[PDB]
């Protein structure tokens, strides 16, 4: 039941306020349309966020000794 | 003092801070991130905060509203009803009377006790 966010620093964050139990003093985590699209975009982005595919940016380390983006060599 | 008193009442029985003209002591940030700093506008206080007794009273009033604030946030509710506890507190309808001595402290203690009753029920049940 716990909605937990894993962070890269090891933190597991509860996603929001911890709610009380059903016993109180006095539902489903479904996705909406944008959320579904977002998940999909996130996914494709993640594939292409892998370092080896970053051929459109100066941020890709261009190999090391070859001096080229990994896909050039591949 | 009628609106002032109402503002105080809601702070103490609901944990509601609503001060568009910045006249109330206990202001905070943002207007997540719930552990914000509270500020005491010494200059708008009813009493000094130099005596130990009044400092204690001021803090009790502060805590009272905070506990209630937590409860409202925790239960995701706009308000805490009177039937949420066995302690029901009447509105302040006479400022001068409240300021007559002792009455203020007791009014606050009742509010404080109530805030703890409600709060603790939540923490040990909710």
């Amino acid at each position: 039941q716990f909605d937990l966010i894993r962070l890269n620093n090891g933190t597991i964050e509860l996603n929001g306020i911890l709610t009380p139990k059903a016993e109180v003093l006095t539902i489903e985590k479904t996705l909406n349309i944008d959320e579904l699209e977002s998940v999909h975009n996130t996914f494709l982005t993640n594939i292409l966020s892998h370092k080896l595919f970053a051929t459109n940016t100066s941020e890709i380390s261009v190999g090391d000794y070859s001096g080229q983006p990994y896909p050039t060599s591949l | 003092s009628q609106d002032y008193c109402t503002m105080l009442y809601e702070w103490l029985t609901q944990g509601i801070l609503n001060d568009p003209y910045q006249e109330f002591m206990t202001y905070d940030d943002l207007e997540r991130a719930w552990d914000t700093q509270y500020f005491i506008r010494k200059d708008v206080l009813l009493r000094d905060c130099d005596s130990e007794e009044d400092k204690n009273l001021l803090f009790k009033m502060l805590r009272t509203g905070i506990l209630l604030k937590v409860v409202r946030a925790s239960l995701q509710i706009p308000t805490i009803p009177s039937n949420s506890s066995d302690i029901t507190i009447q509105e302040i309808n006479d400022f001068a009377d409240l300021m007559e001595g002792s009455n203020l402290e007791l009014y606050v203690d009742k509010c404080y006790s109530r805030a703890n009753e409600i709060f603790l029920k939540l923490f040990f049940q909710g």
